């Protein structure tokens, strides 16, 4: 048989398999991420705004739409321990820190230009923002002052932390993943992982594994302690665009340029529910508490998958 | 003049509805470079092309309901090995001048012996071996097969379960 | 038991490649080549075959100083010229 | 009852050809007991014990518990935390390894039993691979070391390669193994490849199922792909290669040599292979050339197709061509000269060397010759492969005599032997040119013996001897060595055409008339004036030599100077004509 967990989750998804969409912005939605607890969900769009929805019971309402930027918002992330603080990295060479409690700009920092991906340190002390010319800037979240800058000479796609906040992981387009020692940023290791580009990297909430996605339709599930690639998921056919770990770490949802999102068990890696509608997806997020996931496919709208029916 | 020395011709007796499934079975066993499938109408041609594109098979259709320039463009795309299967209701004569073609399915029965010859016989330069498989559905298939054997002095035997690999491939 | 995998014979797992790796002038000099023409001197002889007459002309080039010699007697056929040069 | 076990094992074998014992074993490996566990596992079919998941997991737990100290000390990856294993407390423990010896005995004894069932625990795969890589790069950079290396090569072929064949698609475990595999010589790597291709899939019913599935999927995507959609289909082949490179590459090589088209789509779809898979593809090329006709009065089409595929795939991807050249040299030693073809293609495709009219002929007589880079990285690999294994001089000296061996040893129809001798001679000329170009006076003079040694010892003809000796010079002793007029012999066979008659200003002004173009024209004019001075200086020394140079007086000269030189190459033909006319004219009649 498949498993006990797979059968349980398949029952849960048999009962709860209704997907509903909500009107966010008037352009393409680039990134959508959830809050620290799970009540708020923000999304940044090509119309250089970021909307903030309040998940009430099963449908989430439009709380606000934060206006102001010189260019499109490419990435969002919420404070890992503060429920009403998030950061929007855009073009236009800036990065702004919004507050949901008072709906106002807390701070603005000018970077070296054309930011793409950011992440917030699992402490909540430093923000790391990489830009299109492979330069990563480390900003103090409490003082809003640029404290470090690094040029890498390869192309870095997506960045993350050890989740104990003592290492820094970059993914270089050559097909490797680079590990730097964080508190004093000196390169420690390079892992030759995939035959082609590494596009994304995510660390599960528990701390066991971290998953990387490649530009050849492979997802690899590395073990954090020993840095060993335990298993690879291959059921996509196009370069993997986004990954996410469920609220407990057992489910992993992956979305790419082909017509469906797929959920896979982490321990077994075999299969679970797969959502097939249309219009290749490029951004996917789970809920920190519930087992329901939001995404943005394909003038722009945010879809949910879970509770109702 | 088109000749038939160096071509293996078989036949399979079946219904009319099973000609799709059976065809797939052949394409699951037979090794080929490019396959030309002959039908009789444009509607069946487009249906078969769509059914093949619904599969991973790259298929292109060239039927009689097309402009001459469009036919030439599609035939040139097919000549450049850009698509494997060519569902053609007919051709421009001159046999089959594409050396890469190996298998020819007579999904439908042609008009007369000249049509069967132009469908089966080739006009290549180096490739002399090839396979031709005609589907048999009624007694008219057997009668036209006997007429072909009488006109061209060829052998149309029944398709076995195993085919020699080097008998129709050089 | 994995006590020892290799040996000094390079195995090269493929049995055919085993022969090549573990495996490890060309001019008969005017007497080891013919060996018959002097002993046979024309229906089914040896100086009637071109596949040998060609190689004799390839061998008479490196040696036999009477090759480039200005004979100029217009020998009708190569077998006639070849038998006289043996 | 120990007999139903044998019956069920027979069932497992047969179905693929088309419990209190284990309960004790799992609890006997759980505390410390290895000896009694061996006694129990030996009393049943070979791999019936570890075939289950619980027993394999228990064996792997015991193995890494015993191996923990050595790994923690010399195998932890830089920049990780690691999981301390908290060694067991029994005094009957297997005495944890500490330095590469207790590892050897106990760990290899307990690894022999796993077989292709390490896939249940990929963490042990990584630990063993890292320990092997550390041992290699430390010790090999010695009887005990030789024994440990042999045991490591055995553990690889037994457990590591078959276990890597059951992981679904591990593009990282195929790039972790080649961390240790890049430290073996290519002979050991080819041994392991041949063995885990031809022997491991026969046993181990799971491996038979995997072989069937891989051949099925390979048949699927090959007849299906396109010329159009390359790399929506390179990914499928990439995953199949991550799983079973040997089978996949063998099947696709059969298809390539059979159809002779679709070769470019395939050399383009091989873009997502790992480095281990490139190394396995090289071995499959070699094996497909060696194992399998072949004459049919004209070189067969399948060999030409294989040679074209080899040239393309060796020019595009970094594949570490070392076994290819050694294989060609061995085939030459065996007296067969057909595979020289593919060698030519290699030197022709990844070095850009590639009949000619009088214009380009005079241009070929020093920038015009380079005119007639994209081949500055592949030529580097070719030169590295030639220099590392010392294969330049062997290959050249082999061709130099194999060109006679072709015609006289008959190695027929008089039209096939002609084309084969032609091919051998042309490959010799092309390879000598490549060497003279890219092994410059430094490597050339040092690795090329003088003519005093070549013709005397390595049974070589005068033509190739002088052809290879000429770059070294760029006389009396050389003449006495060659004969064993001698000065005339040396003077003739030493001077090329480039240092006897100067072209080039016309085509130079045509191509030049653009800062880079102006700089190139200036450098070319500098070279032209330098060659003018060269020709003047060369003609200067010719007078006193003519003074003491010298019926059949010219006939010896005629044959042994004109004929081989004029027959050798077209440039040599123009040189042989210009020499006699110009120099010998100023007995001519």
């Amino acid at each position: 048989g498949p498993s006990r967990y797979v059968l349980g989750m398949q029952e849960l998804f048999r009962g709860h398999s209704k997907t509903r969409e909500f009107l966010a912005h008037s352009a393409k939605v680039h990134s959508v991420a959830w809050s620290c607890d799970g009540r708020r969900l923000a999304s940044g769009s090509f119309d250089k705004t970021a909307s903030v929805f309040l998940l009430e019971k099963d449908r989430l309402v439009k709380e606000n739409n934060y206006r102001g930027h010189g260019d499109s918002v490419d990435q969002l992330c919420w404070h890992p321990s503060n429920p009403d603080l998030f950061v929007t990295a855009s073009g236009d060479k800036t990065i702004r820190i919004w507050d949901v409690r008072t709906t106002k700009c807390i701070a603005t920092v000018n970077t070296k230009g054309e930011n793409i991906n950011i992440c917030w340190s699992p402490d909540g002390q430093t923000i790391a923002v990489g830009n299109k010319d492979d330069v990563v800037t480390f900003i103090d979240a409490k003082t809003h002052r640029s404290k470090a800058e690094e040029q890498f000479k390869f192309e870095v796609n997506e960045i993350s932390w050890n989740n104990d906040n003592n290492m820094f992981f970059l993914t270089n387009g050559n097909g490797c993943i680079n590990i730097l020692s964080y508190p004093e940023l000196k390169p420690v290791q390079s892992i030759n992982a995939h035959p082609s580009n590494c596009i994304c990297i995510k660390f599960d909430p528990m701390g066991k594994y971290f998953a990387t996605g490649s530009a050849d339709a492979l997802v690899s599930l590395w073990d954090v302690d020993e840095l060993v690639c335990v298993r690879c998921f291959s059921r996509l056919d196009w370069p993997v665009r986004t990954l996410s770990f469920s609220h407990d770490g057992k489910m992993l949802a992956s979305a790419s340029e082909d017509h469906f999102i797929d959920i896979a068990e982490v321990e077994t890696g075999d299969k679970l529910w797969e959502v097939q509608c249309e219009s290749p997806t490029f951004t996917v997020a789970w809920h920190p508490k519930r087992p329901l996931l939001a995404f943005a496919c394909d003038a722009g709208t945010v879809k949910l998958f879970g509770l109702p029916n | 003049k088109l000749t038939l020395h160096g071509l293996q011709q078989y036949y399979v007796k079946l219904k009319d509805n099973e000609k799709n499934r059976k065809l797939f079975d052949l394409l699951d066993v037979l090794e080929f470079n490019q396959v030309v499938i002959f039908v009789k109408s444009v509607q069946r041609c487009i249906a078969l092309a769509q059914l093949l594109v619904e599969q991973n098979f790259p298929a292109i259709a060239i039927h009689r309901g097309m402009p001459q320039e469009e036919r030439l463009s599609r035939y040139q795309q097919f000549k450049d090995f850009q698509r494997r299967i060519l569902v053609a209701t007919n051709l421009f004569g001159r046999g089959m001048d594409i050396e890469r073609v190996n298998i020819a399915f007579n999904y439908d029965m042609p008009e007369d012996s000249d049509t069967y010859l132009h469908r089966v016989a080739r006009a290549g330069r180096f490739g002399t071996k090839g396979l031709a498989i005609t589907f048999v559905s009624d007694e008219n298939d057997a009668k036209i097969l006997n007429d072909v054997q009488d006109r061209f002095e060829v052998n149309i035997s029944e398709l076995p379960d195993e085919i020699d690999i080097s008998s129709y491939i050089e | 038991a994995p006590e020892d995998f290799l040996g000094k014979k390079i195995l090269m797992g493929n049995e055919e490649l085993t022969r090549l790796w573990n495996l490890c002038e060309h001019m008969p000099t005017l007497e080891e080549f013919f060996e018959e023409a002097i002993e046979q001197a024309n229906e089914y002889k040896a100086v009637n075959n071109s596949n040998y007459g060609w190689r004799a002309l390839r061998l008479l080039a490196r040696r036999s100083p009477h090759f480039f010699q200005p004979t100029n007697q217009q020998f009708k056929s190569l077998p006639e010229y070849l038998e006289n040069m043996v | 009852a120990d007999n139903c076990i044998m019956d069920e094992h027979k069932r497992e074998i047969a179905e693929a050809k088309q419990n209190q014992k284990l309960g004790l074993l799992e609890a006997l490996l759980k505390i410390g007991d290895w000896q009694h566990a061996q006694n129990i596992m030996d009393q049943m079919p070979p791999y019936y014990a570890a075939s289950h998941k619980l027993i394999a997991l228990a064996i792997c737990k015991l193995i890494h518990i015993t191996i923990e100290p050595l790994y923690r000390r010399v195998g932890v990856p830089k920049g990780a935390k690691g999981s301390p294993v908290n060694a067991l407390q029994n005094k009957r423990a297997p005495k944890q390894a500490e330095s590469f010896e207790d590892l050897r005995r106990d760990v290899f004894n307990m690894f022999c039993y796993l077989g292709p069932h390490l896939s249940h625990d990929p963490i042990l795969f990584a630990k063993v691979v890292r320990i092997g890589k550390s041992f290699m790069k430390e010790f090999q950079s010695k009887e005990k070391t030789e024994v440990i290396l042999s045991c490591l090569l055995s553990i690889t072929d037994q457990v590591l390669l078959p276990s890597l064949s059951l992981m679904d698609c591990n593009a990282c475990m195929s790039e972790e193994l080649w961390g240790m595999f890049k430290t073996f010589p290519y002979q050991h790597r080819y041994r392991l490849y041949g063995q885990w291709k031809n022997e491991t899939y026969n046993s181990h019913p799971l491996l038979v199922k995997v072989k069937a599935q891989t051949i099925d999927r390979a048949k699927y995507i090959m007849k299906r792909l396109t010329k159009e959609n390359v790399k929506p289909s390179g990914r499928q082949i990439g995953k199949l290669s991550h799983s079973n490179p040997t089978i996949l590459f063998d099947y696709i090589l059969s298809q390539i040599q059979k159809y002779d088209n679709l070769i470019t789509p395939v050399v383009d779809s091989l873009k997502y292979l790992t480095s281990l898979n490139y190394d396995v593809l090289a071995y499959c090329i070699i094996e497909a050339l060696a194992n399998p006709k072949h004459d049919d009065t004209t070189i067969s089409s399948w060999l030409q197709s294989l040679a074209s595929f080899c040239g393309a795939v060796f020019r595009k991807y970094p594949i570490d061509l070392a076994g290819l050249l050694q294989y060609v040299a061995n085939q030459l030693k065996a007296g067969k000269s057909f595979d020289l073809l593919i060698l030519k293609e290699v030197v022709q495709k990844m070095a850009g060397i590639e009949e000619m009219t009088m214009e380009q002929l005079e241009a070929m007589t020093e920038q015009l010759k380079a005119e007639g880079r994209n081949t500055k990285k592949s030529s580097q690999r070719l030169k590295d492969a030639l220099l590392d294994h010392d294969l330049a001089l062997p290959l050249c000296l082999l061709m130099a005599q194999q060109r006679n061996g072709v015609i006289f040893q008959e190695g027929k129809h008089l039209k096939l032997v002609g084309k084969l001798y032609d091919q051998c001679h042309d490959t010799l000329v092309q390879f000598g040119g490549f060497l003279a170009s890219n092994l410059s006076t430094e490597d050339y003079i040092k690795r090329v013996p003088s003519i005093d040694v070549l013709c005397n010892e390595f049974h070589t003809p005068h033509d190739a001897a002088f052809f290879l000796s000429r770059p070294m010079y760029a006389v009396h002793e050389a003449v006495v060595s060659l004969h064993v007029s001698p000065q005339f012999y040396a003077t003739f066979w030493s001077l090329t055409m480039y240092d006897l008659a100067v072209p080039t200003s016309y085509e130079r002004e045509v191509n030049k008339l653009k800062e880079r173009c102006t700089a190139l024209q200036d450098k070319l004019l500098e070279e032209e004036k330098k060659q003018m001075e060269h020709v003047q200086r060369v003609l200067q020394r010719l007078k006193l030599e003519k003074d003491n140079w010298l019926n059949e007086t010219i006939t010896k000269f005629l044959q042994l100077c004109i004929f081989p030189r004029c027959i050798f190459s077209a440039i040599d033909a123009v040189y042989c004509a210009r020499f006699v006319e110009l120099v010998h004219q100023q007995s001519t009649l």
